[PDB]
Order: structure tokens, then C-alpha cells, then sequence
């Protein structure tokens, strides 16, 4: 303790067969070190591997907005684009990747002659201020996507005259709008324009020629499978919208039905899933299924498509002397000047910001939550059977969190008998599973709830995660 | 002829600068851009971060050259206060401080050296750890060997350090050098009022973890070449350059990446060698990786010089503390070192055991910064080769208050739990210690096992 001897110690400590020992022990340490270091690089080679990345474009990790008409979007008087400028903040709030702007070229009857969509209405407003909303979209990174359905005012929509000039007049405005800045187009109402394949795969080339992140948007009226199938023959990288999904109101298997024949019949591919082309939901559901749609289409496998009002559940059927195509946008209670009383508090934007129980809070908290999330950016789809009337499937990439959605379409309660005995068994789903949501409010959040007990109230959904299971 | 003294002016500042730049900068820089939101009030929130920094290094520099003894932080409080809160200090810190920041820091080496090979997946931990264990084992056996080699390894590693930083800066600027600023002229990004209580204060708080070593080489002195003139010129050197090089790289971080993609990150520091050189870009991370490496060399060497220090005065065992002659390096110091670092790699958590302790360091700096007053009040005659202006101990012992209190009201329940493990170790010394005149059925035994250990390693007591 005090010090032991310096002399004596060291010479003592020379006695052969001690002196080796302090070798010994020094090269087994340095061969255990050996060893370690040979079983780590062992068990790092025998692990697997990242899968990969697909390098998605833009339109592939956000929703898209539909604005048919910016005067019903902003309200009067402010009918011109530089108003956008002022609420493009707000659409940065709901987290949407896109903006579908509505047509702006000038028409004003069936003419031919002095309607073209060579420059924009007057009205609507100027080329410079146009730019400015680009310049300004783009510093908030959402992307504009423009609309050139040559006539939308009378019931003829694509001028069943000779097609030739409206096709050389599409195709010579396309580059014209490529070079002023936009990044991708949409036609509506392809099932008027005659032999639309070869004119789609047309501007499809073109558009994909000019740039690798260009993008082209059909919006077609036939709700058969067979038709949509046959017009996505000749080219692939189509985006095409159409009212298929809906084809009910009063089932709740078919859209499962649906969707899986969907899915297999385009090979599993990408896909947008829209209710309609300009429709919104509450024009094809009751009241009482917004919230389950709301929570399907943003976590189907593909890109959705809302139109404007379709967070805050705007309804046309609600108020009277309102057109039911562009209802005007409830953003608070001065929606109208006459009848002060008629709206209500929940109805508004303001009213529906900070309510938990609001729409708007299910849609931000869904669109921020599909943003971000790499297994709902580009993870894969498995559905499984389940009970009479719920729709369930998982969701899930490579080895990050997998999601369970499962939806109740049924007007009673039941239990959800979940069981899949069909999935491979790298994401089986395990008997505890946590909790994001629910589309009803009257249940728990954020704590883990057993899979086997679990029970659905009427009109509900569940959005559960589980993480990587060995 | 000496006995151990190599270290000059420029090997000090690669200690320095090797402890404070470990995984701060490259993995975690988005908790202030968290808290606050704009650019320029991350930086001069990380400006004001720098000159705190600075006002307590100048002042624990005058502390420690007005008492040069080996063994900071703890010769101070010993001096002092006596020898109950010392040992208390030194036994937590040997117990749950000291042997876990080495270990995480290893095992962030170990996760940043294994990127390349899963740039996705997590890198498997039954291969993290033992990459942290051959570091930590590789480490202690060089620093057994000399210390020469120890010192030239720190110094290599901090100028290969600085070499990255000067790279990735370097490569900022040339990306600002082209036609593309992306930076926020009109108008302020965002203008952080407040997120829910935390104005301000809440980026100070996670604003000060990339320093910490400001205050290490001190762990160190009367080891070095003419303490009384290199330590405070080490600290001068080290302190301001290491602010001006992290205010500059969040800059750059901030011109070349957007807000919004990289607020949303988990493993930053790899996107951004991904993005501007693509290809080869593995070196980025595993230069990053490497840097770690050296931080650990750095911080082991004093935590040996720490339990050298402490079985001088009877708080440790007396088998520590003793040397190995024809190398003059402390073996058994350094093995219970490493033992006690690899001790720590059962915690299948990351979180836990350093977050309970993160105000020990605040209320330890003011503990023994009042002693610098105490002190001065009682014998205002000892040798003072540098003096810098007066009433800044004060302000330094307000701020710490206010750290420590920040940090209680923040999380009060994991200082809570800190503060019953510190205080539950009383019993330890109580009974250990004091509880002399012990009869000859247990010193009798200690004594052979320290006279058997000392034949086994070939090591000899300190001479004086
Ligand atoms: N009471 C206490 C005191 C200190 C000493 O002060 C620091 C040291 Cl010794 C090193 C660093 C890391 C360095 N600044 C970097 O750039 O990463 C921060 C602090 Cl506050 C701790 O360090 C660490 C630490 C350092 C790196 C990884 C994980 C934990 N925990 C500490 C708890
Ligand atoms: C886009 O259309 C172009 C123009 O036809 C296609 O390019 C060629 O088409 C001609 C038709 O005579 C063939 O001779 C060539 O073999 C085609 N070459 C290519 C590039 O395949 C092209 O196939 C279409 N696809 C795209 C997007 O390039
Ligand atoms: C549509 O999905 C069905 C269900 O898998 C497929 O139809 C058969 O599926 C079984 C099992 O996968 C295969 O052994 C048969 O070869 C499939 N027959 C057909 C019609 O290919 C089918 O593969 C999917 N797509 C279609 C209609 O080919
Ligand atoms: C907005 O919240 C009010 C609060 O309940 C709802 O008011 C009910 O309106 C429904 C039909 O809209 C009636 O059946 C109830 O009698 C109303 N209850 C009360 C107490 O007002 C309202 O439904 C909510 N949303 C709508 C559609 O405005």
C-alpha cells in the first residue's frame, strides 16, 4: 500500500517460466482480439443488404389540388392569380405537393377562331403576374401543374369539328408553357377527343422528352375497367383520373373488389386515386363517410387527388342558390353577405383549424404523416380477406415501420376478425400492434392495443404501425 | 531526463480540439434549428454559445494555473472543500460518467465506419459493438505502450479532423461560388416566438453539447512543457477556433441544404457528401467515423490521469497509481480504464445513464469556480502569471445556476433520479474509509493481491 520495493521487485520478477507467462497472456490477448475482429467481420458479411432506391419524381411523395375555378377558391372581387400569391402559405400548411390550376386561356362560347390557348384571358389576369405566382410557387416548393381542355364552357368540351387544329394548337402551346416554367399539364374529358391513345402518347413523349420530371395528367368519364385498361396500352407513364373508384354508396366490399382488380390488372404500377376528375367526395357520399375515404386515399399506393374543399368537408347540397359544380370556399363566417346565420361555426376553416374533432385536423395530420413516411412514399401493398364489410391492407417498403389500415364500410358495429394466412411471412403482422388514429373520435391514442380483441364501432378506421419484425 | 513531459503548445490544441469535435456537428445540428427556425438566429445563437464557452474556459484556464496540479475538476474541489464532496465527484464520475461518454462515442465511430456498407438499413449492433470494443482495446493497448505514440495519434486524428471540416466548408463555398445562393435575402424564414415556453433559452441549452472540452486539459497539467505559459495559450488557441469553424459549417449547412428535407433527418452528415459529390461519397462518413476514433484516445488518456490522481490522496485503492518503469506509463490506471469503459456495453439502451447526469457538469463547473472566489478571499497572495477582468466568475456562476435550473424545469424527473443515485453513494465511502483499526483478516489480503499484481504486470511506485 505504502510503496512496495523497487530493487527487490524487479529482481526478483526473471525466474524463467514467470517471465514467459507475462508473453503468453499479452499474445492470447492480441489473439481473442484476432478472433473478435474476425467474428465481427463474419457477422457482418453474412447480413442483408439495403434493397434499393426507385428515385421517385416529384408527384410521387405528396397529394395533388384541384382548383377548377380560383373565383369560387378565393371569393369575389379577388378573382386574379396574384391572390393565390396570398394563399399559397395556407396550401403549404395542408402539406400538397401540387397544384392543379384551372384552365386560363381564354373562351367565352363554341367558337374555334378567336379561342386558343396560345395566352391567358385578360380577365384572369397578366403573363407577368403569372410568372410571379411560378417564382413564388417555387420558392415554396409546390409545383404548378396547368390545364388545356380547349372548350369547358358548353357541353361539346373538345370541339367534335375537325380534330387536326386543336391537336397542332395543344402541341404547339405544350412547349410554349414547358419553357415558361411549369411542371406538368392535364386534359379533361379524354372520351370526347376521337382516337385519344395515339394523340396521349403523343404529348406524353413530348412532355417526357423535354425533361425527365415532367408530368401528364387524362381525366376521362367511364367508370369501366376494360375501357381505362385499353386507353393506358400504348403508353405507361399516363397519370389517368377517372370516377371509377366510386361506383357505390351503399357497399362496402365492392371498393375493395375494385381496387385489388385494379391493382392486378395495371401490374401493380403506378397509379392515381381520385373519386372523380372534378368532383369532390360529398357530391357521391353521405356526411358520414368523409372521414373513411379521407383515410384510404392517403394511404393507398399511388398519388392522390383532392379537389378544393375537401379537407374542411364542403358540401353544395348544404346552402341554396350555389352551383353545384364550383361551390364557393366557407373560409369563415362572411361567406355570404345575406342569410348571416344560415352557415355555421363548424363549417369554416377557422372553425375547423383547432377543433380535434374537425376534418381539417384528420386531413393535415394524414397528409403530414404520408409526406414523410418512406413505407407510404413507396412501400408495398398486401391486402388480406377479412370480415363482411372491412377493407384492411399493410403497407411496407423495406424495414421501416409497416402500417395496418383497416376500415369499417359497415352501417353496425363488429369485431375484425383479422387473419391473413396468405402473406409472405417477412411482414407478418404480430399479435400487439400500436395506434396513430382514429377516424371517430371515443377511442385511445399513441399506447399499443392487442390485435385479437379488437372491436370497430360504425363508419370507423384504424391507421396502426408495427415496427421491422426478425 | 524528465519523467513524463512531451506535450507542447501544438499538441495540447490537438487534445483540445479532438475532445470537443465528436459527433456534435455531423449527426445532430438540427436541435437548434428546431428550436429556433430562422437561419440567423441560429447563428448567433451559436455565436452566443462560442463567447460562453469562451468566458468559461479563460476563467477555469486562470484557475487552473493558479493551482497547477494534475487531475481538474477534482484537485480544485479537494483543495477547497475537503475530501467528502470530492469523492463523491470522482466516484460518480469513474462510476456512470467518465467510462460511458468513451463508450458512446466509440460506438458512434463504430455506427459512422459500417454507413457505406447499409446507406439505408441500421447497421446490425451485434456489429456496432464490437467495432466500439476493438477500438476501445486497440486504444488502451497503444496508450499502455508509450505516451509519444498516444500524443502523435491525437494530434494526426485532430488534423485530419480539421482537414474534413475544411473540406466540407471548402466545398460549401465553391457550391456558393456558382450561380445558386438559396438563402433567405427578402424576408426571415421563420421567426420563432416561442414553441411553447422555450424563447430562447431552449437553444442555448441544446446549443452548448458540440463543446464540453473546453474545460479537459486541465485533466492533464503538470504533465505538459511550462504549463504556467501553454495551457491558457492552448485554451486561446483551441477555444475561439473551434466557434468560428462551427458557426461557418452551419452556414454552409444551411446554404446548401433546405430547411424542410433536413429538419426531417435522422443520420445527417451523409446526405450531404450524397448530394453535391455523388459518387465515392463514402468519404464523407468514414472520414467523419475516423475522426470519432481520435476523440477517444483523447478523452481516455485523461480519464487515466484522473484515477492516477485520486488513489494519490486515499480515495483509491493504492494499487491504481503506480507506474511501470522503462515506460513510465500507468498500466494499472490504464486497464481499469478500459475494463470500466467496456463495462457499459450491456445497456441495450443509448438514452439513459449519461441524461440523468447532463446537469452534473453545470452545478461541478460553479462548485469548483467558487473556489476561485473562496479562494481569493482567504489567501489573495498566490502566484497569478495571468489575470483577466475581474466580476466574470459571478456572471459565470449565474448562468450555471440558470442552466441547472433550465434543465431541472425541462425534465425534472431524470434529475431527480441523478440526484438519488449521487447521493445514495455516501454509504460507500462512509463505511470505507473512515472504518480504520480493521483487524488482520482482510488487509493481509488485499496486500497480496496488490503485491501479486504488481509481479504480474511489472510495475513500481511512484518516485519522488
Ligand atoms: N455530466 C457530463 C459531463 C460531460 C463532459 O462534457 C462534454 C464532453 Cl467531455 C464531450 C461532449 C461532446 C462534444 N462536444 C461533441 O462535439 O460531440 C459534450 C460535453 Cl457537454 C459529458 O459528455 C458526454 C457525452 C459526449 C459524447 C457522446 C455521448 C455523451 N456526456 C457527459 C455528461
Ligand atoms: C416517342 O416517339 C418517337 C418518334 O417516333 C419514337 O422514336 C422512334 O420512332 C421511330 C418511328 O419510325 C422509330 O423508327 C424509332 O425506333 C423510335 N426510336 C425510339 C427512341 O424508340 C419513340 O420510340 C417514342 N418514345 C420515346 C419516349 O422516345
Ligand atoms: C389477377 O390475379 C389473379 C389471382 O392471382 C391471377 O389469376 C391467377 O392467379 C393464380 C395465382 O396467382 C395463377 O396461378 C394463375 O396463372 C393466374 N391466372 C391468370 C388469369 O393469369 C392473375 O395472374 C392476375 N392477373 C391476371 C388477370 O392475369
Ligand atoms: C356542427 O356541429 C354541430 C354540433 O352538434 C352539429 O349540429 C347538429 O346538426 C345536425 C345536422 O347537421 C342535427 O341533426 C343536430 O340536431 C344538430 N345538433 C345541434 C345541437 O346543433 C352539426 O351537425 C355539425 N356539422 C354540421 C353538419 O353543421
Amino acid at each position: 500500500f505504502t510503496g512496495l520495493s523497487k530493487e527487490e521487485l524487479l529482481k526478483v520478477a526473471g525466474s524463467p517460466g514467470w517471465v514467459r507467462t507475462r508473453w503468453a497472456l499479452l499474445l492470447l490477448f492480441w489473439l481473442g482480439w484476432l478472433g473478435m475482429l474476425a467474428g465481427a467481420v463474419v457477422i457482418i458479411v453474412r447480413a442483408p443488404r439495403c434493397r434499393e432506391l426507385p428515385a421517385q419524381k416529384w408527384w410521387h411523395t405528396g397529394a395533388l389540388y384541384r382548383i377548377g375555378d380560383l373565383q369560387a377558391f378565393q371569393g369575389h372581387g379577388a378573382g386574379n392569380l396574384a391572390g393565390l400569391k396570398g394563399r399559397l402559405d395556407y396550401l403549404s400548411s395542408l402539406k400538397v405537393k401540387g397544384l392543379v390550376l384551372g384552365p386560363i386561356h381564354k373562351n367565352q362560347k363554341d367558337d374555334v377562331a378567336q379561342t386558343d390557348l396560345l395566352q391567358i384571358d385578360p380577365n384572369f389576369g397578366s403573363k407577368e403576374d403569372f410568372d410571379s405566382l411560378l417564382q413564388s410557387a417555387k420558392k415554396k416548393s409546390i409545383r404548378v401543374i396547368l390545364d388545356l381542355t380547349p372548350n369547358y364552357r358548353g357541353e361539346n368540351s373538345w370541339f367534335s369539328t375537325q380534330v387536326d387544329t386543336v391537336a397542332t394548337k395543344v402541341k404547339d402551346a405544350l412547349e410554349f408553357w414547358l419553357q415558361a416554367g411549369v411542371d406538368g399539364f392535364q386534359v379533361r374529358d379524354i372520351e370526347n377527343l376521337k382516337d385519344a391513345s395515339s394523340f396521349l402518347a403523343e404529348w406524353q413523349n413530348i412532355t417526357k422528352g423535354f425533361s425527365e420530371d415532367r408530368l401528364l395528367i387524362a381525366g376521362t368519364n367511364s367508370s369501366d375497367l376494360q375501357q381505362i385498361l385499353s386507353l393506358l396500352e400504348s403508353n405507361k407513364d399516363l397519370l389517368l383520373t377517372s370516377s371509377y373508384l366510386s361506383d357505390s354508396g351503399s357497399t362496402g366490399e365492392h371498393t375493395k373488389s375494385l381496387v385489388t382488380q385494379y391493382l392486378n390488372a395495371t401490374g401493380n404500377r403506378w397509379c392515381s386515386w381520385s373519386l372523380s376528375q372534378a368532383r369532390l367526395l360529398t357530391s357521391f357520399l353521405p356526411a358520414q363517410l368523409l372521414r373513411l375515404y379521407q383515410l384510404m386515399l392517403f394511404t393507398l399506393p399511388g398519388t392522390p387527388v383532392f379537389s378544393y374543399g375537401d379537407e374542411i368537408g364542403l358540401d353544395a347540397a348544404a346552402l341554396p342558390g350555389q352551383p353545384m359544380e364550383a361551390p364557393v370556399m366557407l373560409w369563415d363566417e362572411s361567406s355570404f353577405p345575406d342569410i348571416p346565420g344560415a352557415v355555421s361555426a363548424n363549417m369554416t376553416v377557422k372553425g375547423q383549424s383547432e377543433d380535434p374533432g374537425s376534418l381539417l385536423s384528420l386531413f393535415r395530420r394524414l397528409s403530414d404523416q404520408r409526406s414523410k413516411e418512406r413505407s407510404l412514399l413507396h412501400g408495398d401493398f398486401h391486402a388480406f380477406s377479412a370480415g363482411p364489410g372491412l377493407f384492411s391492407y399493410i403497407r411496407h417498403w423495406d424495414q421501416n415501420e409497416r402500417f395496418l389500415v383497416v376500415l369499417n364500410f359497415g352501417d353496425v358495429g363488429l369485431s375484425a376478425g383479422l387473419q391473413a394466412s396468405d402473406l409472405p411471412a417477412s411482414a407478418s403482422l404480430p399479435a400487439k400492434a400500436d395506434l396513430l388514429l382514429s377516424t371517430q373520435p371515443g377511442r385511445e391514442e399513441g399506447s399499443p392495443l392487442e390485435l385479437e380483441r379488437l372491436k370497430l364501432e360504425p363508419h370507423e378506421g384504424l391507421l396502426l404501425r408495427f415496427p421491422y419484425a426478425a | 531526463v524528465t519523467l513524463q513531459r512531451n506535450i507542447t503548445l501544438l499538441n495540447g490544441v490537438a487534445i483540445i480540439v479532438g475532445t470537443i469535435i465528436g459527433s456534435g456537428i455531423f449527426v445532430t445540428p438540427t436541435g437548434v434549428l428546431k428550436e429556433a427556425g430562422s437561419p440567423g438566429l441560429a447563428l448567433v445563437v451559436w455565436a452566443a454559445c462560442g463567447v460562453f464557452s469562451i468566458v468559461g474556459a479563460l476563467c477555469y484556464a486562470e484557475l487552473g494555473t493558479t493551482i497547477s496540479k494534475s487531475g481538474g475538476d477534482y484537485a480544485y474541489m479537494l483543495e477547497v472543500y475537503g475530501s467528502l464532496p470530492a469523492f463523491l465527484k470522482l466516484w460518480i464520475e469513474l462510476l456512470i460518467i467518465r467510462p460511458s461518454s468513451q463508450y458512446i462515442v466509440a460506438l458512434v465511430f463504430a455506427t459512422y465506419l459500417l454507413k457505406p456498407l447499409f446507406p439505408t438499413c441500421p447497421v446490425p449492433e451485434e456489429a456496432a459493438k464490437l467495432v466500439a470494443c476493438l477500438c476501445v482495446l486497440l486504444l488502451t493497448a497503444v496508450n499502455c505502450y508509450s505516451v509519444k505514440a498516444a500524443t502523435r495519434v491525437q494530434d494526426a486524428f485532430a488534423a485530419a479532423k480539421l482537414l474534413a471540416l475544411a473540406l466540407i466548408i471548402l466545398l460549401g463555398f465553391v457550391q456558393i461560388g456558382k450561380g445558386d445562393v438559396s438563402n433567405l435575402d427578402p424576408n426571415f424564414s421563420f421567426e420563432g416566438t416561442k414553441l411553447d415556453v422555450g424563447n430562447i433559452v431552449l437553444a442555448l441549452y441544446s446549443g452548448l453539447f458540440a463543446y464540453g472540452g473546453w474545460n479537459y486539459l486541465n485533466f492533464v497539467t503538470e504533465e505538459m512543457i511550462n504549463p504556467y505559459r501553454n495551457l491558457p495559450l492552448a485554451i486561446i488557441i483551441s477555444l475561439p477556433i473551434v466557434t468560428l469553424v462551427y458557426v461557418l459549417t452551419n452556414l454552409a449547412y444551411f446554404t446548401t441544404l433546405s430547411t424542410e428535407q433536413m429538419l426531417s433527418s435522422e443520420a445527417v452528415a451523409v446526405d450531404f457528401g450524397n448530394y453535391h459529390l455523388g459518387v465515392m461519397s463514402w468519404i464523407i462518413p468514414v472520414f467523419v467515423g475516423l475522426s470519432c476514433f481520435g476523440s477517444v484516445n483523447g478523452s481516455l488518456f485523461t480519464s487515466s490521469r484522473l484515477f492516477f490522481v485520486g488513489s494519490r490522496e486515499g480515495h483509491l485503492p493504492s494499487i491504481l497509481s503506480m507506474i511501470h518503469p522503462q515506460l513510465l506509463t500507468p498500466v494499472p490506471s490504464l486497464v481499469f480504464t478500459c475494463v470500466m469503459t467496456l463495462l457499459y456495453a450491456f445497456s441495450k439502451d443509448i438514452f439513459s445513464v449519461i441524461n440523468f447526469f447532463s446537469f452534473f457538469n453545470w452545478l461541478c463547473v460553479a462548485l469548483a469556480i467558487i473556489g476561485m472566489i473562496w479562494l481569493r478571499h482567504r489567501k489573495p497572495e498566490l502566484e497569478r502569471p495571468i489575470k483577466v477582468n475581474l466580476a466574470l466568475p459571478v456572471f459565470f456562476i449565474l448562468a450555471c445556476l440558470f442552466l441547472i435550473a433550465v434543465s431541472f424545469w425541462k425534465t425534472p424527473v431524470e434529475c431527480g433520479i441523478g440526484f438519488t443515485i449521487i447521493l445514495s453513494g455516501l454509504p460507500v465511502y462512509f463505511f470505507g474509509v473512515w472504518w480504520k483499526n480493521k483487524p488482520k483478516w482482510l488487509l493481509q489480503g488485499i496486500f497480496s493481491t496488490t503485491v501479486l499484481c504488481q509481479k504480474l504486470m511489472q510495475v513500481v511506485p511512484q518516485e519522488t
